[PDB]
């Protein structure tokens, strides 16, 4: 894990940019603004409150490594995403329409780039009446 | 394919008067089955009976074998069980085992048991096992199990104490009455086990009347113990009652939720984008417009937002709380005092 | 017309000591009816009895026929049933059928049944059917039906399981004891049906004492099964109890509402104005002071406001919720940050 | 005067181990009374018994007469009953009648009934009436009455239906079994009244076992009716149970209140000032520093503030509510937007 | 030392399938004990039995003595009981007395009672006392005691009334039936005590069937009284049921708390600093950088902050409340209007 | 329905006034201000939240057609209005006074033009002691 | 009641000061400020919301006459004041101390003029150990 | 207690600094600012609401003496502090680590001076595997 923690200290140094060892809401906002994002302050606070376990309001490096350690390909996270798919599922059979998914991904929430959706649709076997088994997506994106 | 889907839905999660009624109808038919099968022991009609009964049993088991298999193949709409191995796993469900055993038992016992004592001793077993399917819905069974699991502690305790006090009061009574003789000449409380039975019969408000203490000491203990511990014994009924009524109430509140939708869309797209990240050549870069260090930090921020949406969505399902109010209010107030310093400062 | 309205109100929704007491009084009279009618079989007094009883019955049925019809004509205040066809529809109500049948039955059976076995076998039916009217209020009956309909699932389940376990434990017991002979020489558990009866008698804490197992195996199953499933059996009582107490509590909160008034006025006037819109020549145009395109858009905005008031009014009836708080607070905060940008900008 | 106050408090609202124990002690003494009085019919000891019993009874009634009167004179601290007429009114309380009758009954029956059948038939009445005082606190009795009065509707309904169904099922059963003869040679269900008794015995899970149907039709109706309506019958227990537990919970919340204090002070001083107003020469004018018209308008404003405090105080007792939150928040927000226009304008 | 800690934890607060199962296993062993000990009176096998039983009893008591002592020494992790005197105090716990008595009783009675009537009359006492340990967890017992203590009033009242009405209705019945003779030739209701027993047997829905009134007056009182007061009698079951379900619900809410942490840290450091204050030479002065008067005032402010944290922490454990919302909102609003005057003024 | 959707696109064009296909709170406020109405912003937001089903905050044309499709002469809306009449009904018999209705319509809520109320009163048979059966009004204004 | 309503119209004219027939929060605040009182705006709104029954926010003359009609010497208001006295009552016997009442009336809530309290104390029979039966006060000030 | 109340009046005079007899939020804030503390206003209000029992918002001298009378070495306060220690206690045995306590005392809440923590650690017998019985601390700091 020494190359892993080497990369995690490397990435922590990209946020730190000094010898503090903590990451502030400003210290992340300038990084996000250097990408041309313009996040809100409460967006950054909601972002930062999901990482720390000390309550102080900044992300230390062990908090960074605990976040970077724990796995997306999880028992619970797969079921959360599967329960999230079921809102847009009529009849609950395990299939959603292709154009319904394109209308949702490009309109609702964070609106997707049409090239992103054109990749996302073609990631799954879409034919067979246009229905797609979203657990195929979940196994794909939970392959990690 | 559409028709099988409709058929499976019709069988599994049906509504409207015809469907529930259909099942009601098959329940009337199995009634006629029992009527004729029990009329078979009435000799004035045993002639008609012997004709319609041997028939009826086979009519049933055949029809049921059919509906079963119809169900199992039409059940392909659920992606878990679509496909061959899918049906095999599908069979893994309990009620599958249930109707399987019912139909196969009727099959074997009416193929060989026709021409025989334990055969009929099994045929009653079958008339029993066939009625099991009348409810058929599984979601709320979980509700029951839940409530039980929640309250396991109390139930356990109450049961412990009541059963225990039974034990004790039984001892004292046995010693009290093991000498008396009933007016009918016998001795009721032969051994401690007798009194124990009597106890448990009592403590649960049955009152058979076969065993009753005689000496005022006995009647005394019976009275005290009964009147006291009986309430403890009936508590789990009351508990579970209130438990269900409560949990039902809260659920009835939960019905209203809508915030789930955009939170879902977000969480989805976050996670997909995260996965798509692992490809450095993916299209997600089109967001930003070479990228020597921005990659890793990007992965960070993406995962972050993902976690946000994830938790938040879980909340997008849970009822509002004074917690939420307090938090968001305090925040908005904070932002506000911030903006006050912003204009105070601007005036500086 | 005013008097009929007062009279109908007095009969239907009466309050104060005299009215409820009036009904109480007629209940004392029907008591005297039963006293004399049952004293009619006592020979020391059968002379006085035969005089006051044949009389009493007719006095009752006559009086009741009167009060009934009085009620039905005075019931014209309700616009549904005002008018002839209105009373006919009015008759469509259940309790109308009720008192109708009671009085007509007494009529026919005392016109022809006087001079005769099933006649008296019906006269008891009448003494029964006449007491039905003692409650007379209908609103809360709905409450009952509601709570039941809400909890149909649980009740159904509990009943299923308990009844079922009854079935099973019955089987095992029957096999356990079908050989024993009672000390009185007979065999208690003749057939499975006997044991079944015994079961159901037991499981509900009745304990007649006519049928009791003998072999320790039997007593064992009885004990276990009883002590276990009995609680399940008594659950619906507990459930419904807590259900009512809860729903009552919430209603008791709802009592306080006032916001209904202006919301009502609004919703009303909106809808009327909308209807009045369909007339291009109506006076609603006097609001705006030729109108080639403003018509349609006006219809839109009018319908919009209408829907607003409609929903909002529905809310004007439902208790406050953390939802409302969260929403309106967030909004006011939003408006506020807006006004901050307004003055920030003004300083620009 | 201070000592009587302490004594009355000690008797009426006592706490600590000695006081409650004191009453416990007198309860042990009345136990010894019963022990000796019932031992008086045992001849081995009737000599000792006849000595300590005739004594004991008088010892009791004397002591009680004393404590009673002690109580009544020491009860002068309550301003209602301070003074002579005050004690007379004080006597107007129920428990006063209670102990009055107990002691006077014992007095007369042991003065004349000594040297006699209904005398002893009354002496048991006395041993009964004397134990009534063991609780002695009155506040919560109201709680009970409250909950009942709240739920009167349901209880009434449930009772109605259950009792009714009893009636009906009784009819059908009576017709079912009025021909059978018990194996012991008699006919159980002689008249409908028999079956009725049997019913009510059943429906309440007593199960005496004296009367049991014979024909399968009977057993059928019994089963169905029992299993169904019994739950309805036991509902009021469950209802009231949950009712108390709820109301208790809310009260337990109410414990915390403090805002009552200043609201009280206000309301008080408002009302006094209002009364003092009616005197034009009173000192309340010293507030304002001839007053030809200011008088009346002053009375207005004073009454207004009074009403405010009054209602508000009533609220100063009732738990907080989403209502309060919503209101006050909206208001503060309003005041705020006002102040925004104030500074927007100032910049104008 | 670490191993003893793990072992004590394993015995006291164990989880996972093996541990609970371990206890389950010892429960199967004591079952085999009872099987063989009761088979000892069966002569076909009394030879095998006499060998495995005298053995088994000693095997048990030895093993238990061991596990007990193992527990007691390994229990040194709890600072209260670490050390010698610590174990002595530790012994002060109830369950310590429990297993102590069980093992010592078995010890003495199997050392001397071997070679004897009350010895076996005690050996059953032992088989009873040994099963007491099957639950072993103590936290929730408090829960029970709590709920009872909360509702003591109602329970007390209900019990009072029901028991009372029993008394009375008993009197009337006794007078009603003390003359009748049972069909079997005897007189059921010999004395009032008989009827009393009968009553209590009835009122609790037992229904033995040994004593049943004969005259319609009796049946009448029985019916009325039963049907009425029985519900009161079963109320405490319902009450406690709902009580637990409620309190459980609230606890289930409490699970979420986190604010306890910093409040704790604060409260801690406050109190330590306060204590450290009493030393004028302590390092806490390094905060301030001779101090003739600042000392005392410092002690004040320090104690103040301490109290703040203390109370606040207590709140850091209690669920949020509309109180908190109302307060903090009003405050923030106040601060806000303050800042408005601050900028209004600045513009001045 | 092609003349219906022709009229609905015609009316949608009166709100759109460009090629967006969405209607903003401003885009409705200018239309309402062109009628001399001066609505509040939160009034417009409450107005607009009753039309959309996408949550975005503007009214697309299919949202416009779903609003314009669904009928006022309804099973539920008639009962809602009938329950709304009962607040001003003493004794609940189905009759309200004429002058009570004039006092309510010209004072409470949106105060009516007296000519509007003079039409509204004379829409129903008012005599017979001055009482009016409001279900006659409901059948009238639910005739659509 | 014609002299009563003459006086009530006279007093209403002192608040109206024009031909409106309604009383505004300003229209009462200027009257109170002419007495040198300086009330808050929310104080005036809490004052005015206890008089109207129309919800409009001003006091019409029938609202004025309904307020001026209804009686302080009431069944409920006497019990409210009696329950209000019991906060300052130790042992609940019906007696409070004289100096406790002077400390409360001059400190808590609206602080009383010492001459007011000197009249208020001497309104009741105060001796007998210094205790006073506050139901004597309540009968006095509910004599109206 | 006359020397005690002499000292308490002496200390009250240090807060009063005039002849009011009450202590204001300002009147305490200037004292705290003279020590170089800079407390918040709501901090001072939370401080002051724990002392008064009159609700007026200032601390009179009897409120000062009731605060200064009542004892820290209490039945309840010891149990409150003992329950407060258990958050940082793993396995609940009555022992916490030394470095865990140093990490908590210098980071969480009010961060301690390292000299303060160096005294605080050495106040208890720390060896024996580094564990410390915090009831030894509680008996120490509840010795008063």
């Amino acid at each position: 894990t020494e190359e892993q923690i080497a990369e995690f200290k490397e990435a922590f140094s990209l946020f730190d940019k000094d010898g503090d060892g903590t990451i502030t809401t400003k210290e992340l906002g300038t990084v996000m603004r250097s990408l041309g994002q313009n996040p809100t302050e409460a967006e950054l606070q909601d972002m930062i409150n999901e990482v720390d376990a000390d309550g102080n309001g900044t992300i230390d490096f062990p908090e960074f490594l605990t976040m970077m350690a724990r796995k997306m390909k999880d028992t619970d996270s797969e079921e959360e995403i599967r329960e999230a798919f079921r809102v847009f599922d009529k009849d609950g059979n395990g299939y959603i329409s292709a154009a319904e998914l394109r209308h949702v991904m490009t309109n609702l929430g964070e609106k997707l780039t049409d090239e992103e959706v054109d990749e996302m649709i073609r990631e799954a076997d879409i034919d067979g009446d246009g229905q797609v088994n979203y657990e195929e997506f979940v196994q794909m994106m939970t392959a990690k | 394919t559409h028709v099988q889907g409709r058929v499976y839905n019709f069988l599994e999660r049906p509504t409207g008067w015809k469907c529930f009624v259909y099942h009601f109808a098959v329940f009337l038919i199995v009634l006629v089955c029992l009527i004729f099968s029990v009329l078979s022991t009435i000799e004035q009609y045993a002639a008609l009976a012997t004709g319609t009964l041997f028939w009826m049993e086979i009519v049933l088991v055949v029809f049921f074998g059919t509906e079963y298999v119809v169900r199992l193949w039409s059940a392909g709409c659920r992606s878990k069980y679509v496909g061959l191995w899918g049906r095999l796993r599908f069979a893994r469900k309990p009620i599958s085992i249930i109707d399987l055993i019912v139909v196969v038992a009727s099959m074997v016992v009416l193929c060989v048991g026709s021409k025989a004592t334990s055969a009929i001793r099994g045929i009653r077993f079958l008339q029993i096992l066939r009625m099991l399917h009348v409810d058929r819905q599984g979601g709320t069974w979980r509700l029951l199990g839940s409530v039980v699991f929640i309250h396991r502690q109390e139930l356990i305790t109450t049961l412990y104490i009541g059963f225990l006090g039974l034990i004790f009061s039984s001892y004292f009574v046995y010693l009290a009455e093991k000498d008396a003789v009933n007016e009918s000449g016998r001795v009721e409380f032969g051994s401690y086990a007798d009194a124990l039975w009597w106890g448990v019969v009592t403590v649960t408000t049955i009152g058979y009347g076969d065993k009753v203490p005689q000496t005022w000491v006995g009647k005394t203990i019976a009275s005290c113990f009964s009147v006291f511990a009986i309430s403890f014994f009936a508590l789990p009924a009351g508990i579970l009652g209130s438990g269900f009524a409560l949990k039902v109430q809260q659920k009835q509140r939960q019905k209203h939720f809508n915030r789930q939708i955009p939170a879902a869309a977000s969480l989805i797209q976050t996670a997909w984008r995260c996965y798509a990240a692992e490809n450095p050549d993916s299209s997600t870069w089109k967001i930003y417009i070479l990228r020597e260090h921005h990659r890793a930090t990007i992965k960070v921020i993406r995962r972050m937002q993902y976690f946000v949406a994830k938790k938040k969505f879980q909340q997008a399902r849970k009822p509002y709380d004074v917690r939420d109010v307090i938090e968001q209010y305090s925040q908005g107030h904070l932002n506000l005092m911030v903006r006050i310093k912003e204009l105070q400062r601007r005036l500086d």
